[PDB]
């Protein structure tokens, strides 16, 4: 089941000196004080400076890894780049707000917000998944 | 899912080109997987004929026997390798070859100074005799039962004008020279192709319109007819793409930064295939698919 | 070993179908590390070879005495234009694919004749 | 002989084995790799090829559980053979044509 | 089988080296590929060995 | 010593072209490249072998042991 | 067998890893693994199935016992949608993974490596070397893991699993790190 | 200082396969 749910406005996609990758700059939407930075490779997701996304962190994706077969569902098919990575980190930036650090296999996602919308991230296996 | 269907659906030929030496064609919607195993086999599988044993009577010239028979054995011969069989490497060296398996080349040649030659001349071909030994003086030896089963055909080299010695009066060489089936994973002489490869069919995705004056210098950084002018508006657009030899001149200037992507087609192999002499390239090409075929035929075949 | 000091054992006789093979279908006979130079620093092998495929392209021969090329009539650049104008690539580089598995190497291989 | 099951990989189960092959290598092997992961039953195929200075090819096959893994291989070797028939009969109708 | 250098100096001429051939011409990859050349080592293709490439006696 | 029957790197037969190389510099005026790319030789590697053998052969056989001088 | 056992055990050259002159490591891959590797872990690196699976039985050959499960284990794949890519630090973790026994944990190793952060771009903390259960999750792998270097993976390997096992990540990383670099090479030239 | 002379009559040497 789901873990946090949003909408993003990216603010920046800088690439470095990578091809694939890039690095986005979203501010929430939602909330004054939840921002976010993320690892997505645009060869697949990609994405421009002043758009919108739909960041959900879901525990699980059922409603071990093995590719799709002739009839499957899961969770994913709502939304169209979804990552799965692992939660590191969490440090409190103050009070009354906190970041979470995600990797999905060395992609970096740090969240960051108010810690009464974001207590329900620990650290798991966690599956990340983005929507236009 | 992938079925044999599946890819016999979208699988699909172009042969560009053929001559009786090289043949130039398309594999497309094929794996690398599979183009490569093409490849190799047909560079270093693909069995052919070539002197290997070479028995000397008398050498005197400059070149040495080692060296001597090196070049006699790197001379493509023009023989079928199905008219022979294999050899039995176990088998005593004196009943090793036999008429079906082996074919016999000889080279008998003396030289000798001609009293014809004007004075002042120091073209060797006037002034010796035999001053020169080519390809084309190995004679062909038929034992046995092989001297009307390759009467419908004589045996050559390939190129009979590859200089295989030089003579001064007085020199002579006397050898002959056994020739067996092989292949070019053994020795590189085995091989029938001069070089089979391929390359993947270059792609040229314009991000952007190229209008002006800027699209002739754009084609101008390609081979001649890679790209062309559009003939209603001056665009510039993608005429042929196995033109392209991919030499990224486009990079090199600060104005086609962000208006081109040079990639490639990875389904789609511009075989290319170039024959000694013994066989043809359209052959060539179908023998290593057939040994690819067979070994996987062996391997269902092999108990486990 | 070189003209530039860069010796070395043969390691191994590599088959030529393991060999990458370029483009053009040419596999080379000398395979040389490309850390070899970053210590030794012999920038005359890499541009002997950009001259030594340019003149075995256009028939031709070039001469490598010392100083005739200068900070502005740089060597890369002079043979590098004489390597485009026979559809090459300016750097020397060329696109090889590997003949192991069959697929195209991730960047441009930088090749050359050298003596 | 040509073929060889290593006794030290093979199961109880039978559904994740490993083939040692003479005489072979690169050129079998990607490709039988290829074929044998288009089949979805499979979840492991990968080739080793111990020394490049020895003819020797190590094939795994690890299967989901329908299937064991000698069967696999079984069906990846038909699966590239019927793929070389299309092959050449595509090529023959187009030296046909030309 | 020696050969005259392609790139040279213009007194490889005037000493008249070319009667004395030292090396050959061979086309060099500049590549990390084959794992069995990092410190010094180089890699000589099979096929050029059999076809007389670097013979001598 | 003598032209080598086969290319190095791909092996294409570069043996029978040394004398009609030689023919073509010589009779006609053709540049070396002109001259190989009417010898049928397109890659440098089988360009190379044309352009820079030395044939030190014919040096070698002024010394002949069994004739006279 | 008294000096085959002496040389089995006292003088084999798995028990020289450090040297005794500082307790320095003195056992390393060299200069081609080592750009090699940071390649492939790097974050433009991904890979499909098939080459992922291919690298991991290619660099383990668990007929000869580099693996201590008897079969071959992976991990699921970074991306999901639209299709599956591991990526080249998954390809470190399934390696570590296969290697080091089971009934222990993973490393949980925090170092840095030669390469700074202004050389990613921006934000970048690729500097930063992670592990955590046996998982690489940032930063390259570099001289300083394998080489020369105190403090790094194959030495925190060392000091936690004995030093057959750091026997065995040296060796399974020499193999990962060359099959990896024929089919993507590494070259140099005058564009550098 | 003058600089090298550049080669003249400098012509495409190199073209894709089957061309
Ligand atoms: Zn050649």
């Amino acid at each position: 089941n789901t873990l946090f749910d949003d909408i993003f406005q990216v603010s920046e996609v800088d690439p470095g000196r990578y091809n694939k990758v890039c690095r986005i700059e979203a501010a929430s939407t939602t909330q004054d004080q939840c921002k976010l930075t993320l690892d997505i490779n645009v060869e697949l997701f990609p994405v421009a400076a002043q758009d919108s996304l739909t960041v959900t962190i879901a525990s699980s994706l059922n409603l071990s890894w093995r590719p799709p077969q002739a009839g499957d569902r899961s969770l994913a098919d709502d939304y169209d780049y979804v990552m799965y990575g692992t939660a590191y980190k969490f440090e409190e930036v103050s009070k009354d707000l906190i970041a979470v650090y995600y990797s999905f296999g060395g992609l970096l996602m740090r969240l960051e917000g108010n810690y009464r919308n974001l207590n329900n991230l620990k650290q798991e296996n966690a599956y990340l998944l983005i929507r236009r | 899912e992938w079925n044999v269907e599946k890819f016999k659906k979208d699988f699909e030929v172009n042969i560009s080109s053929l001559d009786a030496r090289e043949a130039n064609f398309d594999l497309i919607n094929i794996d690398t997987s599979i183009a490569n195993a093409f490849r190799r086999i047909m560079i270093s599988e693909v069995p052919s004929v070539a002197a290997e044993y070479v028995y000397f009577f008398n050498n005197t010239s400059v070149i040495q026997d080692e060296v001597l028979a090196h070049r006699i054995g790197l001379v493509p011969l023009k023989v079928d390798p199905d008219m022979l069989t294999w050899v039995d490497s176990n088998l005593p060296d004196d009943e090793k070859f036999t008429d079906e398996n082996t074919i016999v080349l000889s080279l008998n040649v003396k030289c000798t100074r001609n009293p014809d030659a004007p004075k002042g001349s120091t073209d060797p071909k006037e002034l010796y005799n035999n001053a020169h030994v080519y390809a084309r003086d190995l004679k062909f030896e038929p034992q046995g039962r092989q001297s009307t089963t390759f009467a419908d055909c004589p045996v050559v080299p390939a190129d009979p004008d590859i200089l295989l010695a030089k003579l001064r009066p007085g020199q002579e060489i006397s050898l002959k020279a056994h020739c067996i089936l092989g292949i070019g994973g053994d020795h590189a002489k085995f091989s029938p192709v001069s070089t089979a490869s391929y390359r993947l069919l270059p792609q040229i995705n314009i991000l952007q319109p190229i209008k002006g004056e800027s699209a002739r210098r754009f084609q101008k950084c390609f081979p001649p007819g890679v790209i062309g002018i559009d003939e209603g508006s001056d665009e510039a657009y993608v005429k042929d793409a196995r033109k392209d030899t991919v030499s990224r001149e486009v990079l090199r200037y600060e104005e086609f930064a962000d208006k081109v992507k040079l990639g490639r087609v990875r389904n789609h192999f511009i075989f290319n295939v170039e024959s000694a002499g013994a066989m043809t390239p359209e052959e060539i090409f179908f023998k290593s698919v057939r040994i690819l075929k067979n070994k996987a035929e062996y391997l269902k075949n092999c108990p486990i | 070993s070189s003209r530039h000091g860069q010796k070395g054992v043969c390691s191994r006789k590599w088959p030529t179908i393991d060999m990458p093979f370029s483009e053009t279908g040419i596999q080379p006979d000398i395979i040389i590390n490309p850390h070899a130079f970053p210590s030794r620093m012999t920038i005359g092998m890499f541009v002997e070879s950009l001259a030594g495929k340019a003149g075995a392209l256009h028939g031709i021969a070039q001469d490598s005495t010392p100083w005739i090329f200068n900070e502005d009539d740089t060597p890369a650049d002079y043979f590098g234009e004489q390597l485009a104008k026979a559809g090459y690539n300016y750097h020397g580089n060329e696109p090889m694919y590997s003949g192991a598995t069959g697929e195209e190497l991730r960047a441009d291989i930088y090749v050359g004749v050298v003596y | 002989e040509k073929i060889k099951l290593l006794t030290q990989a093979t199961s109880e189960d039978g559904t994740s084995a490993s083939f040692q092959i003479v005489e072979e290598d690169h050129t079998l092997g990607n490709a039988l790799r290829y074929v044998i992961m288009k089949n979805p039953d499979v979840e492991f195929c990968g080739y080793s090829i111990p020394h490049p200075s020895e003819n020797l090819l190590n094939i795994r096959i690890q299967t989901y559980g329908e299937t064991t893994a000698v069967d696999a291989l079984q069906k990846g070797l038909k699966d590239l053979m019927d793929l070389c028939d299309v092959v050449e009969s595509k090529f023959t109708e187009k030296i046909k044509s030309m | 089988t020696g050969q005259t250098p392609i790139v040279k100096a213009n007194l490889y001429d005037d000493y008249g080296m070319d009667n004395f051939p030292n090396g050959f011409n061979a086309v060099v990859a500049v590549i990390s590929y084959t794992g069995y050349d990092m410190d010094d080592a180089m890699i000589i293709n099979k096929s050029a060995d059999e076809r007389g490439f670097g013979y001598g006696t | 010593m003598i032209v080598p029957v086969r290319c190095f790197s791909c092996g294409k037969v570069v043996g029978d072209k040394w004398e009609s190389y030689l023919n073509l510099l010589q009779e006609d005026e053709l540049d070396e490249g002109t001259a190989l790319s009417r010898l049928g030789l397109k890659r440098y590697c089988c360009r190379r072998m044309i352009l820079t053998h030395v044939d030190l052969i014919e040096k070698f056989l002024r010394y002949n042991p069994l004739e006279k001088r | 067998e008294n000096a085959r056992a002496e040389a089995l055990n006292l003088a084999n050259t798995d028990s020289q890893y450090l040297t005794p002159t500082s307790g320095s490591p003195v056992r390393g891959l060299i200069q081609d693994h080592i750009s090699a590797g940071v390649w492939l872990t790097s974050k433009d690196s991904f890979f499909t199935r098939e080459q992922y699976q291919q690298y991991i039985y290619g660099c383990i050959r668990p007929e000869d016992g580099h693996t201590t499960r008897s079969k071959i284990v992976t991990l699921p794949p970074t991306i999901f949608k639209p299709y599956p890519l591991w990526t080249g630090k998954q390809i470190i973790t399934t390696v570590l993974l296969n290697v080091t026994p089971p009934d222990m944990p993973g490393i949980n190793l925090i170092s840095k490596n030669k390469i700074k952060n202004e050389y990613w771009g921006k934000g970048s903390l690729e500097n930063e070397v992670l592990f955590k259960d046996g998982a690489l999750l940032c930063g390259i792998l570099d001289k300083s893991q394998y080489g020369a270097s105190k403090y790094g993976i194959v030495h925190s390997l060392h000091e936690v699993y004995g030093p057959e096992v750091a026997a065995k990540v040296l060796s399974v990383l020499g193999r990962l790190f060359t099959n990896y670099i024929t089919a993507t090479a590494f070259t140099c030239g005058m564009d550098d | 200082r003058k600089d090298v002379p550049k080669v003249e009559g400098l012509k495409l040497e190199h073209f894709a396969t089957g061309y």
